[PDB]
RNA sequence: ACCGGCGGACGGCUCAGUAACACGUCGGUAACCUACCCUCGGGAGGGGGAUAACCCCGGGAAACUGGGGCUAAUCCCCCAUAGGCCUGGGGUACUGGAAGGUCCCCAGGCCGAAAGGGAGCCGUAAGGCUCCGCCCGAGGAUGGGCCGGCGGCCGAUUAGGUAGUUGGUGGGGUAACGGCCCACCAAGCCGAAGAUCGGUACGGGCCGUGAGAGCGGGAGCCCGGAGAUGGACACUGAGACACGGGUCC
């Protein structure tokens, strides 16, 4: 798969950066969250502990998928802002 | 007429309950709320009930009561009859809401054989 | 004196508190012009105005008339048959909501 | 509203001057009473979330506001129902950006970027003027705010004039009269967002509103209501306009 | 858990009643009310009181409910000042198309505020410095009340209808104008351009059909109205004669 970054935006008020990307992958299944997170942290030198993947979406007859993710500069800020369910779904914290 | 009497000591906050029947209870029939009567005349070993010495000629006044059916007495209604009236506060009604009024069944002033509970307090 | 209509005030004065020229009454809203068809009650007139209504299906017109009861100040004292000007006010009775302010052409 | 005031607002019945998607959801934010009226203002939540895009959901928009990150006319606003209206100034000091709220060419509210220096002044149209106890003069402006002046300067202020006020101190620094040759900006009606110079004024009997004629840069003449004409300068605008 | 504050009058449901200022549209209120919100101008002085919770004893088949003891507040009550309202006599500062309106000065009365309370730091302490708050006045905003002109069904095998009825004068009542309700004086008001009465129906944006002119419908989504088994009537509150609050038949 090939990852292409479309746009990176800075949000000082929240204290995070928002990343939009595309994944090109003909003849392959939709990439898993773990692989995409590893590829992204390798590509931009990000701490994997404070990186969340909001979504990965596939389309009808396309060879590519669209993804949106967020990166926080502080772990406490990430815990205070993000909803609980998205942290569980991305494996950052453990469900009770 | 059998009366269940609740005697309250205002100087300590302690109350005692005894049962009274017979000729003594016949004396109490006819009195309203707010009149005194010597305890010695009624006949009661008061010092045994509370385990305390009491001054002589101490007397008690009638404060309230409830009939055999559970309905209370209201000081502002004359006679021994039982009525059903619209109330907004006072004995016999607990509002629970601002401005609420409700129709309740109550008794009167005078004591009658239907009354079971009689709440009185000592007057030294 | 002026009350916002830019017309001539009446010649003489009155003491009616409901007179817009000499009393405390205020006028605000529509202003109409019409013909008096009745003056039987005290200080009251009935004014009739005619107009045309267009019927869309038959592409023709019909004549309609509107009747309004108005207060008649003593300083003006309109009669049957003359042209009057009326203005809207606050409610004065069950059916009176206008006052005569000028006679345009005496009968 | 059978027994009392309404508290809700459907999306389909929202004011027509907002930039909002009317079929995406069922409800909209009912604005709180405040400075402007319904037709010329929008709740602050939509500015934070939909216009600038600093937040995705309403919950995280409220967390931003409660931290005092937004200034309206130099004052911190925390209520997400607060109405923001014409000629207001929205400042974000942490990002250092400033906007002025203005109607569009079709009547919708938009944010126009402005310089930091211009962000300290706000124009106010004198909407009414009255006497008050102690024999003082009270001026009532178009956004509902009030000001007091002594009896000595009663002849320097009349209705439809514009006052340039320094915010948030609320200190007067300029008065712009309403007369022929003044520069005006239209706020409502068919000719909204057009600007120009006053040529003529007309009046009518029995309480009908009065009309003004305006010549634009290209030399065309158009009419509008007097109360829809907002004075912004003597012969050139004193503030940035799109 | 209890006392206390705010909310529970919105939202949700249905179309029985209603041919009417119910609804659509243009205007008016100089004839009116508005808790929460915004701006400006001021104020927060001195006293008093009970009670829930809690302890003792209970009554009643239950629904409910009695007596005694003890206590606090942003709970309740007084005094002062500010302030509000009515009437009479002057002066002309404001808005407006136009002042029974606003402002200034005398005079006789009546009504009549407030919680410097709570939280955190620096304070050795003294006292600051922020955050949320309480009361009065002027204006706005929001939500409404009331009024007018115009517009939209069928029947003559329904032709006369109305007597507080139509208008005037003097009052009462209302948040406010008004026969809204009284006392007195007149004979008015509506009608073959269809009154009165009867029938059938919640009104509109819209929807079905047709080349069009037209003809037919108006349950579902939005805006307005009305109702809570039928018929009457009140308490609290800024707002109700209140669908999950109260009284009678
Ligand atoms: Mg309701
Ligand atoms: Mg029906
Ligand atoms: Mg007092
Ligand atoms: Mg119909
Ligand atoms: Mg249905
Ligand atoms: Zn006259």
């Amino acid at each position: 798969m090939e990852i292409k970054i479309t746009e990176v935006k800075e949000n000082k008020l929240i204290g995070r950066k928002e990343i939009y990307f595309e994944i090109y992958h003909p003849g392959e299944p939709t990439p898993s969250r773990k692989d995409v997170k590893g590829k992204l942290v390798a590509m931009l030198d990000l701490n994997p502990e404070t990186t969340v993947i909001q979504y990965i979406r596939s389309y009808f007859g396309s060879y590519k998928s669209k993804g949106y993710a967020k990166y926080y500069y502080d772990k406490d800020r990430m815990l205070y802002i993000e909803p609980e369910y998205i942290l569980i779904r991305d494996g950052i914290i453990e469900k009770k | 007429a059998t009366f269940k009497l609740v005697i309250s000591d205002p100087k300590t906050g302690i109350a005692k309950q005894i049962e009274i029947t017979g000729p003594e209870a016949e004396k109490l029939i006819g009195k309203r709320i707010g009149d005194q009567i010597p305890v010695k005349e009624l006949g009661i070993n008061l010092n045994e009930l509370f385990g305390k010495e009491f001054p002589e000629d101490v007397k008690m006044e009638i404060r309230g009561g409830t009939d055999k059916d559970g309905f209370p007495m209201r000081p502002d209604i004359h006679g021994p009859r039982r009525v059903r009236i619209l109330l907004s506060k006072g004995p016999g009604f607990r509002p629970k809401e601002k401005g609420e009024r409700r129709k309740k069944t109550v008794r009167g002033n005078t004591i009658s054989p239907e009354i079971v509970q009689v709440n009185v307090k000592l007057v030294y | 004196r002026d009350i916002g209509l830019r017309i001539q005030p009446p010649a003489e004065k009155c003491d009616d508190p409901k007179c817009p020229w000499h009393g405390h009454l205020k006028i605000h809203g529509r202003v109409f012009e019409g013909i008096v068809v009745s003056d039987k009650p005290r200080k009251t007139v009935t004014v009739e105005r005619q107009y045309y209504h267009y019927l869309k299906k038959y592409e023709r017109y019909e004549l309609r008339r509107s009747r309004i009861h108005a207060h008649n100040p003593p300083c003006i004292n309109a009669k049957v048959g003359d042209r009057v000007l009326i203005a809207e006010t606050r409610p004065l009775s069950k059916t009176k909501h206008f006052v005569v302010v000028a006679v345009l052409e005496r009968a | 509203a059978r027994k009392g005031p309404k508290r809700h607002l459907k999306r389909l019945a929202a004011p027509t001057s907002w930039y909002i998607e009317r079929k995406a959801y069922k409800w909209a934010v009912r604005p709180r009473p405040g400075p402007h009226n319904m037709r010329t203002s929008i709740p602050l939540l939509y500015i934070v979330r939909d216009y600038l895009g600093y937040a995705k959901t309403a919950r995280e928009a409220r967390k931003i506001l409660n931290e005092g990150k937004f200034l309206v006319d130099g004052r911190v606003r925390k209520d997400y129902k607060f109405p923001v209206g014409i000629m207001d100034v929205v400042s974000i000091p942490e990002t250092g950006e400033h906007y002025r709220v203005l109607p569009n060419r079709i009547g919708k509210l938009i944010l126009h970027p402005i310089s930091e220096e211009e962000a300290n002044i706000k124009p106010l149209r004198i909407r009414n003027k009255r006497m008050v106890k102690g024999a003082k003069i009270q001026l009532n402006f178009h956004d509902g705010t009030n000001h007091l002046i002594p009896l000595s300067e009663k002849d320097n202020y009349f209705t439809s004039y514009t006052v340039l006020m320094k915010v948030p101190e609320r200190e007067i620094l300029e008065v712009l009269p309403f007369e022929k040759g003044a520069y005006v900006f239209v706020t409502q009606g068919k000719n909204v967002a057009r600007k120009g110079r006053i040529v003529e004024i007309k009046k009518f009997p029995m309480g009908w509103p009065d009309v003004v004629t305006i010549e634009d840069e290209e030399g065309e003449l158009f009419d509008t209501l007097k109360e829809y004409a907002f004075v912004v300068g003597r012969d050139k605008p004193r503030i940035s306009l799109p």
